[PDB]
């Protein structure tokens, strides 16, 4: 059973999904992204859902993106029916095998049955060069936590041509 | 910095979070936002009946406690004031200090934040700093002033 204490240290993006979506017990079901530029306030992106492979994105930015001052990333999920004890992500961000950004976020409890909300408001030439010529070798791994148990880990890869 | 949004349902704590489209919050909504270099995580917690028992599962660490009053709602201030004062006696809210936004001060029949002040019983408080503040959360009308204030007071410590 993975922990936070065994992603925390990896230093590429991994080859195979931790753990299988049987895992999800608690029934965490992400059915909102989006994700806005605050300057302009132009959504760049969004996909909505109702209400051991698992999840997998694979996102079309332009080479703009990267050039952006702040961005706001929001989540909705909805939860079952047992309780969900400190509810946690980590999400490490990697390009050519070469951690960019990691992102440690504690949501805390979850109540049985809710919808609940996230939204969070957040590059050398040479990175941002090498990103817009190479598209989807700049990849995401994210890990759900429950009580430090892994229950959900989503893959995805993205393009800035 | 962590901030706790809290009041019965429908007084706008919502609003709040989102305007410093909308749906009663079953759970809840976080925010997290950088503001007067400090990193504000926020959570919106739902205040319908039976979500408040589950109100206690966000006390611990907080440093500042926002607590949300539909200034209209003159026949359940007194829940209100219930509510308010029981979280005042909570172990693990004993640092934070309290902001209260005495929302909704559009409408017609609005308590003033002085009458709001007297029915709460805030005066009772000896233990945690506190501010009313009047406000309209569907204007954006006096929000920030009143975050302002809770981020100073929080950050003298
Ligand atoms: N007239 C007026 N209406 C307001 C004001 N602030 C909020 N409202 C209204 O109050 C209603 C409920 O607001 P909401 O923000 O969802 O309240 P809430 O406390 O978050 N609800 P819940 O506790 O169920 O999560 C909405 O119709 C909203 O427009 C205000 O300053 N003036
Ligand atoms: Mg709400």
């Amino acid at each position: 059973p993975i922990g936070p204490e065994d992603v925390l240290g990896l230093q590429r993006i991994t080859g195979d999904y931790l753990c299988s979506p049987e895992e999800n017990i608690y029934k965490i079901d992400f059915v909102r992204f989006k994700i806005r530029d605050m300057d302009s306030g132009t959504v760049l992106f969004e996909i909505k859902k109702p209400p051991n492979a698992g999840r997998f994105v694979r996102y079309q930015f332009t080479p703009a993106f990267l050039r952006l001052r702040q961005v706001g990333a929001t989540v909705e999920f909805t939860v079952g029916d047992k309780p969900v004890n400190n509810f946690r992500m980590i999400e490490r961000h990697y390009f050519r095998n070469q951690l960019l950004k990691s992102f440690d976020f504690h949501f805390g409890f979850c109540i049985p049955s809710s919808k609940n909300t996230c939204e969070h408001i957040y590059l050398s030439e040479e990175l941002i060069s090498e990103m817009i010529r190479h598209p989807y070798e700049t990849q995401s791994d994210s890990f759900y936590f429950v009580d430090d148990r892994l229950v959900m880990h989503n893959k995805a890869d993205y393009s800035y041509s | 910095l962590r901030l706790l949004m809290l009041g019965l349902d429908n007084a706008g704590k919502t609003t709040i979070l989102k305007k410093f489209t909308i749906s009663p919050t079953l759970g809840f909504n976080i925010k997290t936002l950088e503001h007067r270099g400090f990193k504000l995580n926020i959570w919106d917690v739902g205040g319908l009946k039976s979500l408040r028992s589950y109100w206690r599962n966000y006390f611990e660490s907080t440093d500042g406690l926002i607590w949300v009053v539909d200034s209209a709602d003159r026949q359940r201030m007194q829940d209100c004031q219930r509510e308010l004062q029981s979280l005042l006696v909570e172990e693990r809210l004993a640092g934070a200090t309290l902001l209260i936004f005495a929302n909704k001060q559009d409408l017609p029949g609005a308590l003033s934040c002085n009458a709001i002040q007297e029915a709460l019983e805030l005066d009772s408080i000896r233990s945690h700093h506190w501010r009313i503040q009047g406000c309209s959360a569907v204007t954006g009308e006096d929000l920030l002033p009143g975050i302002d204030w809770l981020l100073d007071d929080i950050s003298s410590r």
